[PDB]
């Protein structure tokens, strides 16, 4: 009525919340660990399906508190309808989402982004958002794209949802061990970044690495999540200079960026399936042995019928 | 008006509370023959030896998970609704009465609108109860139920204040007028030349 206006209008100074971000990740990512170690508790309990998390950012400039919220969703397909608990118009707008690959396992790094590309992409468009609306966001996150200080092209956000974007892959620190148990090579490396780079583009995402055993860039994770979801000041550079953990910012991207990772590789000319060039890890464990099946009554016994007629 | 755990907070621990009535019959350990069978010299992995499949195994699909999101979707849904309106409460302590005298100026009489809902927005206020009970979730407005209580009684008092006023100046004029117009009635020429 009459209040519903007047009291509505006097409204003071306050800082956005409601946000929504959103991780979906392959099963045994640990993207739960990354989750809640950046929430600052080391560990909370996992489960099963959709995981909730209420991020708490604080900003010491306003001296303000907020809450986010970190909706991260289980792997398995069979859980991906319960996604329509995630985002929905009302929450899709201001919602940022990354996918997590874990490092300890590069061979099922693209097909499960993939396979994000794929569920979320779906998911966007069975809650049919009107056309416009889809449209208003999109063009606003190309334009937000283009504006990176510290572009246009082919292949830049060719397909994209319009919301930030980021690719954490974690467990970063692992890549030393299957570095020399797998003798995985350096140039394997440069083939994944570049690859998963490529990736980024195509979706305009910001791609960071981040362990978890190294407390890596968790710092600048947190930083880089707050500017994106929030607006906060942003200052770290584009750190993509050590190949052990980089980050990428949305918009520093470019093609020729990426041909300079491709210059210094020559193993395999990178146009290639990912997996061609990466090496299958094989299963360990064994087929349980056969059945030890008895011969039935019947057959056998007309076997025997068959050996006494040959009497 | 603050909420001592965040709203997220009645989110989270019912997630939890869920979680625990899921591990209750989920985490219990697999049959397996490994017992004596050793030929698999592996660590059991974790998706086999504690029995992690059941949420597939579901007769009735996931509609189950389905229904159960949903409930906390309607339960802390519509609560942080009646937080919301708690929080609209925020204005009697930042708020020009100048702003509302002007923007309604001169309504029926005076107000006379509003005057009406503040009363209906007595509600969710002023009552025997303290603590708002939905569900598992009780939400308890202890540490306001009077402090809001003043504010609130003494905003109405000057609004109705403010409103009776001009109600007897118009009033005033009401029975001035009516007392003069009633004497210029009674001057009574009925019969004139002029």
């Amino acid at each position: 009525s009459s209040i519903l206006s007047e009291v509505s209008t006097r409204a003071r100074s306050k800082l956005p919340s409601g946000k929504n971000i959103l991780v979906f990740g392959e099963d045994g990512s640990g993207k739960t660990t990354l989750m809640t170690k950046l929430q600052g508790a080391e560990h909370g309990k996992k489960g099963r399906g959709l995981e909730y998390l209420y991020l708490s950012v604080h900003d010491e400039d306003r001296d303000d508190h907020t809450r986010c919220n970190v909706w991260i969703l289980d792997g398995d397909l069979y859980h991906k309808g319960l996604l329509k608990f995630a985002v929905s118009a009302e929450s899709l707008p201001e919602t940022l989402v990354i996918f997590v690959a874990d490092m300890s396992r590069p061979w099922t790094v693209m097909e499960s982004l993939q396979k994000w590309a794929s569920v979320l992409r779906e998911h966007i468009d069975k809650m049919k958002i009107p056309p416009e609306k889809m449209r208003e966001l999109e063009r606003k996150f190309v334009k937000d794209f283009q504006d990176y200080m510290e572009p246009l092209g082919d292949n830049v956000l060719t397909h994209n949802l319009g919301i930030p974007v980021l690719v954490v892959c974690t467990k970063c620190d692992a890549v030393s061990v299957l570095e020399k148990e797998h003798d995985y090579r350096d140039e394997h490396l440069d083939f994944i970044q570049s690859h998963l780079r490529r990736f980024c583009l195509q979706y305009g995402a910001a791609l960071i690495y981040t362990s978890v055993k190294e407390e890596k860039n968790l710092d600048l994770l947190y930083k880089y999540i707050v500017h994106k979801t929030y607006g906060f000041h942003f200052t770290t550079p584009a750190l993509v200079v050590e190949k052990d953990a980089v980050f990428i910012p949305a918009g520093w991207d470019n093609e020729k960026k990426i041909a300079i990772l491709h210059e210094n590789f020559t193993t395999v000319k990178p146009e290639d399936a990912y997996e061609d060039f990466i090496v299958k890890p094989p299963v360990r464990k064994l087929v349980h042995d056969k059945e030890l099946a008895a011969e039935d009554e019947q057959v056998f016994l007309m076997k025997q019928q068959s050996l006494l007629a040959k009497q | 008006i603050y909420l001592n755990p965040p709203i997220e907070e009645c989110r989270y621990k019912l997630y939890q509370e869920m979680f625990a009535w899921k591990m209750v019959v989920l985490s219990l350990p697999r049959i397996q023959s490994q017992r004596y069978q050793v030929g698999v010299h592996y660590e059991l992995t974790e998706e086999e030896k504690f029995y992690r499949n059941a949420l597939t195994r579901m007769p009735d699909g996931p509609v189950a998970l389905e229904e159960s999101y949903s409930a906390v979707m309607g339960i802390v849904s519509e609560v942080e609704q009646y937080v919301k309106v708690w929080l609209q409460y925020q204005c009697l302590w930042d708020m020009q009465a100048e702003n509302i005298y002007n923007r309604l100026g001169e309504d029926l009489n005076k107000w006379q609108a509003l005057l009406v809902q503040i009363r209906k927005a007595r509600g969710t206020f002023d009552n025997a109860e303290t603590k708002k009970e939905f569900g598992p979730v009780v939400i308890d407005y202890g540490k306001v139920q009077s402090k809001v209580n003043l504010k609130y009684d003494s905003w109405h008092k000057e609004v109705l204040s403010k409103f009776g006023q001009m109600l007897g100046s118009n009033m005033t004029e009401f029975h001035s007028q009516i007392s003069k117009s009633r004497q210029e009635l009674e001057q009574h020429s009925v019969d004139t030349a002029s």
